[PDB]
């Protein structure tokens, strides 16, 4: 006769997000959706003195 | 009002969907109907992988890898039945009988026959006159320095069906050690801690590190008898050799003595061969024999790659 | 669970363990006595107040 | 099964040194260790031959074999994308070296340091205060050739020492300076000062000269010295009908075929580890080839 057996199974997350952490007003987070292709990015700035 | 979060499980989902293979086809002999149905199917992937005229029909995208199993059989006194799976081992040559006993030999069966580790191997072997009787010219062939051409390396020891006399030894030739009862389960190597010497630390910008190590094997007739050396190095075939006698130099100047002016037949040192190659950058693993008298510390190497290599000279 | 890593190293596996208990048993034992004259008389059956 | 390395870069492109880059794409370099990420002083082999320092090739094959080998695959303004070369895998390989070499079908390839030039096959990038460093890739028998005029001049430098102007001159620069190729001439570098750890390999040369003179057999000496006396061969134009007195002298005994085999035994044995102390380069074999691409598959 063959025995089947049941053992129990236990999870230890916990619901963790970033939006709903304080941090995220440090930053402003914008989703890009392909951002392997994009070789290199930058930002150009020009002040009047 | 949910987050939604950063990353999304779909995609992942999708993607790995993507990627498992398709499943094995079952055969079913014992019904009519599951059988037809089954040959339906074979005739329709046929069809369906060997014909250029469709795109779908091309389905090469996206290792076999198991080792070449060899089975030989020795006798119950030259093989402890409690000596541990995967120990690399090496092989003799009979004359004219063959069939009646292969005698393959374990490192702790040569360091017997060469004459703490001792205690241990007596335990396991207390008379040993039938290693004496496997090979007759013993004294002979430590003289003639044959004795490396006849030991021809095997390797690690998978599975060994237990008989009153003869044994079953299945053993990994080429290839990464795997077993064969199971979904293929993993084996490791192992070699006696003592008597193994890391030629990486016995000189110890910055040494690069490469992927693969190897592990050599070698032969030495010194005064005080033959002995055998395994050595966990990763630089070069060309380089571990001229290391390996830059080591062996102090036992070199001892034979003097016992070199011939006249008969050049035993000049050599030794000979080193190649066995294996396993993962760098880990190290290995400690721990000791389970048996009577088990007292020896053992190295033991994941992830060995069987690739075995011949005797070559070194002095 | 388990973070992410972006250095160099190999990444990091996620780990599920198996952890196992014993059941302690304790004992607990008291002892009462009974004059044999207070398990006698039961037996008997009382009419006079 | 699958290796992509990246390697990452502190500073900028400087677009001075992509165009060369890119038109360097598809060859060989060794990487320092084997990781996802990777330092970019390791990557060249910039760490093992400075500049300023005297360069001694031995070294350099040393550092060499002992590394992994990469196949450079793309330059990105940031990245550097290098599979590497699996023991057991085959893959396409393309090249261009300035000292140019033309290849045959199914002919190994050796690796070796770049004798030849430094400019040649080392590119600067002073951004970031580094210089790549690419080694070379010949057939097999023009590196054979090669690395043996590198070892008779790392002996002949140590001999030429207090001799006239007339072995100056000649041992130092007629052999061991150029190396021929089909209506071709290229000369080598040459180290000024014999370099330290190159005579590693002479010493184990030695030894194994002494125990194999000790073991030369008799018969093949009486052929010889009877067939440069009795006829000409182009073989035997080397020497001339004159003998070196040297052959004459061991000569003197007779002949037994007992005694020739067992030195022939020996002699055979201490053959087959020469080529342990010959080859100190990993070994490319050749599948197919195209001129028209320079393209071939090497594995």
């Amino acid at each position: 006769k063959f025995e089947v057996l049941l053992g129990v199974y236990t999870n230890a997350i916990q619901y963790v997000r970033f939006l709903e952490t304080a941090l995220a007003v440090s930053c402003v987070n914008t989703e890009f959706k392909d951002l392997s292709r994009m070789t290199d990015g930058k930002i150009q700035f020009r002040i009047s003195v | 009002m949910k987050v939604q979060g950063s990353v999304d499980r779909r995609r992942l989902q999708r993607r790995i969907a993507g990627l498992l293979p398709p499943p094995a086809r079952r055969l079913n002999i014992s019904r009519g109907s599951e059988f037809t149905r089954d040959v339906r199917g074979l005739v329709e992937e046929h069809a369906q992988a060997s014909s250029l005229s469709a795109a779908a029909v091309w389905r090469a995208g996206l290792g076999w890898r198991p080792p070449v199993f060899g089975d030989f059989l020795i006798h119950a006194s030259s093989f402890n039945n409690a000596e541990a799976t995967g120990t690399p081992l090496f092989q003799f040559k009979q004359s004219d009988p063959f069939s009646g006993v292969d005698a393959v030999f374990t490192p702790l069966s040569l360091f017997i026959l060469m004459n703490g580790l001792t205690r241990m191997a007596n335990l396991l072997y207390d008379s040993p006159a039938t290693l004496a009787d496997l090979v007759p010219d013993f004294g002979r062939l430590v003289a003639d320095r044959r004795f490396h051409n006849f030991i021809t390396p095997v390797g690690p020891l998978v599975e060994n069906i237990k008989s009153t006399y003869l044994n079953k030894i299945t053993t990994v030739v080429h290839g990464p050690v795997v077993s064969k009862a199971i979904p293929r389960s993993t084996v490791k190597v192992t070699v006696p801690q003592e008597a193994f010497v890391d030629l990486d630390a016995w000189l110890s910008g910055l040494q690069p590190c490469p992927a693969d190590a190897r592990l050599y094997v070698a032969l030495t007739y010194e005064e005080a008898g033959p002995r055998f050396t395994f050595f966990q190095s990763s630089r070069g075939h060309c380089q571990i050799m001229n290391i390996l006698r830059i080591y062996y130099s102090p036992s070199i100047m001892h034979r003097y003595a016992v070199v011939q002016p006249l008969h050049i037949e035993e000049l050599t040192f030794g000979a080193v061969a190649c066995l294996g190659t396993f993962s760098a950058t880990d190290g290995w693993r400690r721990s000791a024999f389970n048996y009577r008298g088990s007292s020896l510390p053992v190295v033991e190497i994941d992830s060995f790659y069987s690739n075995v290599s011949d005797w070559e000279v070194i002095l | 669970p388990t973070i992410a890593h972006g250095d160099g190293r190999r990444p990091s596996k996620q780990r599920t363990f198996i952890v196992v208990k014993n059941c302690h048993k304790h004992h607990i034992s008291t002892e009462m006595e009974l004059s044999m004259l207070d398990l006698e008389i039961l037996h008997s059956i009382p009419e006079t107040p | 099964m699958d290796l992509k390395v990246v390697v990452s870069l502190s500073s900028r492109l400087y677009t001075d040194e992509i165009a060369k880059m890119q038109q360097r794409i598809g060859c060989i370099l060794p990487l320092a260790s084997t990781h996802g990420t990777q330092n970019v002083q390791g990557l060249g082999l910039g760490q093992v031959y400075s500049l300023e320092t005297v360069p001694d090739y031995v070294s350099m094959y040393n550092y060499l074999s002992d590394c992994t080998l990469a196949v450079l695959d793309e330059v990105s303004v940031d990245s550097l994308i290098l599979t590497k070369i699996v023991p057991g895998q085959t893959y396409a390989i393309k090249n261009k070296y300035q000292p140019f070499f033309q290849w045959h079908g199914t002919g190994s390839l050796s690796v070796m340091p770049p004798v030849f030039g430094r400019e040649h096959a080392t590119v600067k990038l002073e951004s970031n205060d580094v210089d790549i460093v690419f080694p070379m890739v010949l057939p097999t028998p023009i590196a054979e050739e090669v690395l043996q005029k590198i070892l008779l001049f790392n002996v002949y430098s140590r001999v030429v020492m207090q001799a006239p102007g007339n072995a100056d001159m000649l041992d130092v620069h007629m052999h061991l300076g150029s190396v021929s190729y089909l209506g071709h001439h290229y000369e080598l570098a040459l180290p000024e000062v014999p370099g330290p750890l190159g005579l590693a390999l002479l010493d184990n040369l030695s030894l194994y000269f002494c125990i194999m003179v000790t073991l030369l057999p008799r018969a093949s000496m009486r052929l010889v010295r009877g067939l440069i006396r009795h006829e000409h061969h182009d073989l035997l134009n080397l020497f001339q009908e004159m003998v070196p007195d040297e052959i004459a002298r061991i000569d003197l005994d007779d002949l037994s075929v007992a005694d020739d085999l067992s030195r022939m035994r020996v002699m055979m044995t201490y053959l087959q580890s020469l080529a342990s102390l010959f080859n100190l380069g990993p070994r490319l074999a050749t599948a197919a080839y195209s001129q028209e691409t320079l393209t071939a598959t090497c594995w």
